[PDB]
């Protein structure tokens, strides 16, 4: 008769408690494991893959596979824009549905770098100039070549080789940031920006399109598991 | 959630448009559905805004005379536009917004 | 001797021949941030001659009913040359301040003034319900007012200037737990205090977040005879210590 | 941890003065008694243990509490998790500017019958189910819904007539510390409200039964507990001496600095 | 038996079976070059690719 | 099945009790610490900082900054008072709501001495002394200066230092006192004398003003916590 | 493990986090000189301060 | 400072390079090279001038 | 930690308080000599006491 | 909380004033509002003191006759000068003072 006293919190039930268990059916045993092939072990494993950016929404693309391109076509006068978006990648509606994005959104905080793999899938003889321009917040978006050249940005010129992976770095005030939308962590905006034209050979088509990926760097990680808000559920099937 | 200014005094003048702001930001828990009313008091609803689809016959005196202003009410506003203000237009109106789980209130008095 | 210091910095210099010791901080000196600390991705700049030099706000008249003056920090530095241009045209940014104010009399006119530096000091706003704007919580190299009354009601959007309760809600007997000094006419001329970076974060936007609140009372009132000189000023000299910027942007 | 002791002292007659000093550098005197009179060499056995953080704030206190009834539409409670509701709780907070700890949330349910119609009523023993969404996850409109179970936000089950539930909650927080205050905005155009950070969000509490409307509608009550452990403050702060109105913001009503007294000389 | 935490704690195991123990939370170990660079021929990062 | 027995005590919630808990969110990484300057690691870090004491109240200062001031002017008769008040510092009205003061209505019993520094913030050619005399209970309060100087007393004299700390000692039948309003444990009366008149030149102000501040020793100590009686509330904001 | 106590007293982890612990309540430090004398020039008791 | 024993005062003493027109307030004149002289016991301040030019000479 | 009982028993001290042990029951000392001869010059039993 | 003398009895003549003494100390527990009662029984209240202000029109015999006599009600005076004594006086006098969690009670022989 060993003396006890019970205290506070005895007698619940907690749904992320660690504790033993007696078994249902004692001496059972398993069939022996196996090498299949593909072991995944961390969810870190799967950020840093890349996946097709559905940047070209438009109300009029989102069922069907043109959200995939951005049209690109050789203009007349020079310094255009061709896409941009805010950098939430939790809380936009573009970098949502992506393979990155359903990740945040299974987490609450999430820091580190993100790698934005661009590539030019037009003609062969077609040749032309891209900024790829990632401008942090405290103003407002760019809306000129010369407003937009001074934050950080490559100059991408097409060849042989076919990408340019912006790396846009970490800046930011806190450790991390949250994954729903907020103004207080807000993340600044992406915008790509004619060099120069696109240059075409006769009888070649103009519009090349242009497909764009993300990913996560080594150094990516997450934090305060929750559950997602995609998924609805009214019955039992 | 919250609001700029929860109470103020607005003079404006007969035959004018009065402007009658409400912005809010919004906090990391608010995640439910919107929810949008109008109020007054010379506790009568004017306006609403639920389930994504407006909903404005509800006050005779005030039939087809209000409107909101803005385009993109789920990024912080509710401002609605009285257009031919009269003299019976007296009274205190009440922004009430309600995302859960916040909730917040704003209550405008306007003189003529 | 030990009445006598000479700061300088940068291109300025400022001395002093009645004054007493300088306070420093919570016992810290400003110094860079180390790489443990840190968690920008990219490599900050150091201009550190462009913008360690003493600048000059605005001066005040020092009238019989005074009540006291407060100045929000990185915020009264916006318009002051290289630190103005260089804290607009990046994102974030520490620094560490070395605050100076002065105020002579001559050996006839008494009074005292309490001169402390607060941190993080949320002031309270005239009707119970609204917060105050920006336009009445400071001013650009411009000293906001005290009051020795409650203000009204009938205000929208305006600062409680009550001088007793320090704006704050608090007992100003108890503000000297900051760092502080005390400029006496009898035996002082200069007060000057050393702050440190004091934030919860490691680097800050300097726009939306004034992290400094440096407040002047006089507990003792100004008085004197007729026939002495009625005009007394005060003038606070600011020079920011060992900062540093990240994030380049466009301007705003 | 024991206090200084004192030392005897002789009468002295020099020039070392320890008693003349000057306040105007900031510098408060640490002059000991021994200094202006006689004293005996007095053993101090004291001990400041009770004046340590960790015994000053380390203190169960309510937070929150809502009722909800069983037989109704929409019957549950939710609220948002901070500190700046009470007041015994809040006035502790505020003598520092920068906290960092963790919690101990408990709970503390009692219920009661609702005047009833039906006849020979009789309930087995409730159940309660108390769920925690971190900022952003998704939240419950109704009780009859499928997000309260098939979800991994971590809630947990209590029935009646047992020890109280008990959770703990470690540094959920951006930064490095919780803010008390923040002077300034929360976007960059500096318009809207004035003191709203996004440093100290932990997360609401959904509070529900588990039962079903069997003869009669029971009201329950849950109140709800602190307690900060391993704590470290910073950066002390002068404790708030008008009475607080309002739970985001900072603002007062002026009044004098202390009750008053009838003559400068009355005793 | 004794190991460290996220200071020590003790861990005794109770029951006799291998199901019963508690989760072990504390798997520490990631390859993602299966994932990122499943190719033959290896890849530096400052050549060019072709 | 280890036997053991349940002692009373069990299935309680004590509200200041040192238990473990199971966590909630396993595995959390907390974000790294900073070196914040003014780390705080003790209460009697606060009691030994001065503040300014209220010690002019006569209901028409309490609502100014008159309430700080003692008026000091240039007598025409001799041995008059400057002040006086108990020391009772969380009893009495003038030592209550100062920051020693709110220190001491958290906690019931305090020990240790108490230093008063003082300052002379009037004009530089006017000079004067004072007599600051602490005499310890048993009788009622002195009312002449011939009945004053017989306690502990220091004579203070104005010049180039202007400030002077009557450190009145620790002078207790009890290893404790009360923080309440007791006459078992009173701890006697502070008063202030003219010593000579405040002689002033031509052409210069007479009213000069004192200041007078408070703070503890390094020996100050507390005992049994409780909680303040000086916020009161009536529902949830 | 084993500490004294205000004799001795046996303490054992059992959760495997950190937030799981006791408080501790003997932390006991203290260091008032940089509130009372913040200063850069030291401070004798004995000498005039000016 | 050959004035009087009892009467203060501070001065401030500025040097502004060339480049721009003279300075015309406070504001604009803090800017440039300064000291910030009190009057005391001593009654001097030597504000010593740098040399900044861009030639190695200049003419008289 | 371990000592006889009135065999032996085990007690261990669980909370870090000295206010929560339980009750000694084994101090045994007595000193009657206070009591029954307080006087200053010692006091024999044979011989006569005055 | 303990008063002095808790009976005694007094005697004095007719046209005379009496004083009907009650003191009291205070244990340091005692935190809550102030309460003071009297009365009498030849069990009607005469007199009242709570929340700072008196209420003294209760007996019709002794309308306008008694007072409380010292400024300082809170230092543990609360002593009655009853005027113009007369023969329909007699009675026990009870002063219940209670400052929570005290109480205490003196029964005052009046006798002329």
């Amino acid at each position: 008769g060993l003396p006890v006293m019970t205290t506070p919190g005895s007698t619940q039930f907690l749904t992320s408690d660690d504790f033993q268990s007696p078994s249902a059916m004692p001496q059972f045993d398993v069939t022996p494991e196996m090498q299949i092939p593909g072991r995944v072990n961390n969810l870190m494993e799967i950020a840093e893959v890349d996946s097709v950016v559905p940047v070209n929404n438009t109300e009029d693309n989102v069922s069907s596979l043109k959200a995939y391109q951005i049209p690109v076509q050789s203009n007349s006068d020079n310094g255009k824009q061709v896409f941009g978006f805010p950098l939430q990648p939790g809380a936009n509606n573009v970098l949502n549905r992506t393979l990155l994005g359903e990740i945040l959104n299974y987490y609450t905080h999430w820091s580190g770098s993100i790698k934005l793999t661009f590539m030019f899938c037009g003609s062969a003889m077609a040749t032309g100039k891209f900024l790829l321009a990632y401008s942090p917040p405290g103003a407002g978006v760019p809306k000129n070549r010369k407003d937009a050249m001074l934050g950080t940005h490559v100059i991408w010129d097409v060849g042989l080789q076919s990408s340019c992976v912006l790396c846009v770095p970490w800046i930011s005030q806190t450790h991390y940031r949250y994954v729903v939308e907020d103004e207080y962590t807000a993340a600044g905006y992406v915008t790509c920006w004619y060099q120069t034209n696109i240059v075409v050979p006769a009888d070649v088509q103009s519009s090349c399109d242009i497909l764009c990926f993300v990913s996560a760097c080594n150094d990516f990680s997450v934090r305060m598991l929750k559950d997602t808000p995609f998924i609805r559920q009214d019955t039992f099937y | 959630l919250s609001i700029t200014t929860p109470e103020e005094m607005i003079e404006k003048a007969k035959g004018e448009t009065a402007y009658l702001p409400c912005k809010f930001t919004l906090s990391p828990e608010d995640q439910g559905p919107l929810d949008i009313e109008w109020l007054i008091s010379p506790d009568q609803v004017i306006i609403l805004y639920s389930g994504d689809k407006i909903y404005d016959d509800y006050y005779p005196d005030l039939k087809g005379r209000v409107h909101f202003t803005s385009n993109d009410l789920k990024s912080g506003d509710a401002s609605i536009n009285v257009t031919n203000l009269q003299l019976s237009d007296i009274g205190t109106y009440q922004c009430k917004v309600k995302k859960a789980p916040g909730v917040a209130n704003k209550k405008i008095h306007l003189v003529v | 001797s030990d009445r006598v210091r000479s700061i300088t910095l940068g291109n300025s210099t400022i001395t002093t021949q009645e004054c007493a010791n300088v306070v420093v901080g919570y016992g810290v000196w400003p110094e860079y941030l180390k790489d443990n600390e840190a968690t920008a991705e990219d490599q900050p700049t150091q201009p550190d001659v462009a913008t360690c030099r003493f600048y000059t706000l605005e001066s005040v008249q020092w009238m019989k009913n005074s009540a006291g003056w407060w100045w929000k920090l990185p915020d009264a530095l916006s318009q002051m040359g290289l630190f103005g241009q260089n804290m607009q045209y990046h994102y974030l940014g520490r620094t560490g301040y070395t605050i100076h104010v002065q105020c002579n009399a001559s050996k006839f006119h008494q009074g005292c003034l309490l001169v402390v530096c607060v941190p993080e000091a949320e002031m309270g706003c005239s009707n119970l319900n609204n917060t105050p704007e920006f336009s009445e919580l400071s001013g650009g190299d411009s000293a906001r007012m005290f009051t020795d009354t409650q203000v009204g009601e009938s205000n929208a959007k305006k600062v409680q200037t009550a001088v007793w309760n320090a704006g704050m809600g608090v007992g100003v007997g108890n503000l000297t737990i900051f760092p502080h000094q005390w400029i006496n006419l009898r035996t002082n001329n200069s007060a000057t205090l050393v702050m440190p970076y004091i934030n919860s974060v490691p680097m800050d936007n300097m726009f939306r977040h004034n992290n400094l609140t440096l407040m002047i009372i006089p507990f003792v009132p100004l008085n004197y005879s007729e026939g002495s000189s009625p005009y007394v000023p005060i003038t606070v000299t600011i020079a920011p210590m060992c900062a540093e910027y990240n994030g380049l942007r466009l301007a705003s | 941890a024991r206090v200084a002791d004192t030392i005897s002292s002789r009468p002295t007659n020099s020039e070392s003065i320890p008693a003349l000093t000057a306040a105007e550098t900031g510098h408060t005197s640490q002059v000991v008694p021994s200094d202006t009179m006689q004293t005996r060499h007095v053993k101090n056995y004291h001990s400041r243990s009770e004046s340590s953080i960790e015994n000053f704030l380390c203190r169960s206190a309510c937070v929150y509490y809502a009722t909800y009834t069983n037989n109704s539409k929409k019957g549950f409670a939710e609220w948002v998790i901070n500190t700046r509701q009470v007041a015994q709780l809040r006035r502790k907070l505020e003598l520092f500017t920068y906290l960092r700890f963790d919690l101990e949330l408990t709970f503390v349910i009692t219920s009661a019958q609702q005047p009833s119609t039906a006849s020979s009523v009789d309930a087995p023993v409730q159940t309660h189910q108390i769920m925690y969404v971190p900022p952003g996850g998704p939240v419950p409109t109704k009780v009859k819904d499928y997000a309260w179970q098939t979800s991994t936000n971590p809630s947990v089950f209590w029935t009646e007539g047992n020890a109280p539930p008990r959770m703990s909650i470690p540094f959920i927080s951006i930064g490095n510390a919780y803010s008390c205050f923040y002077d300034g905005w929360t976007q960059f155009s500096r318009n809207g409200v004035y003191g709203i950070n996004t440093l100290n969000n932990m997360g609401t509490l959904y509070m529900r039964h588990v039962n079903e409307a069997g003869q009669g509608p029971i009201k329950s009550t849950v109140r709800i507990y602190f307690k900060p452990k391993h704590v470290k403050a910073w950066v002390p702060r002068p404790p708030r001496l008008c009475q607080y109105e309002k739970q985001k913001n900072v603002n007062f009503s002026p009044i004098g600095v202390t009750t008053s007294r009838t003559d400068i000389i009355t005793t | 038996q004794v190991s460290t935490q996220k200071i020590h704690y003790t861990n005794i195991n109770y029951y006799k079976d291998a199901a019963s123990n508690s989760a072990n939370r504390q798997d520490f170990t990631q390859d993602p070059g299966k994932f990122t660079e499943p190719v033959k021929d290896i890849m530096v990062k400052t050549m060019p690719a072709l």
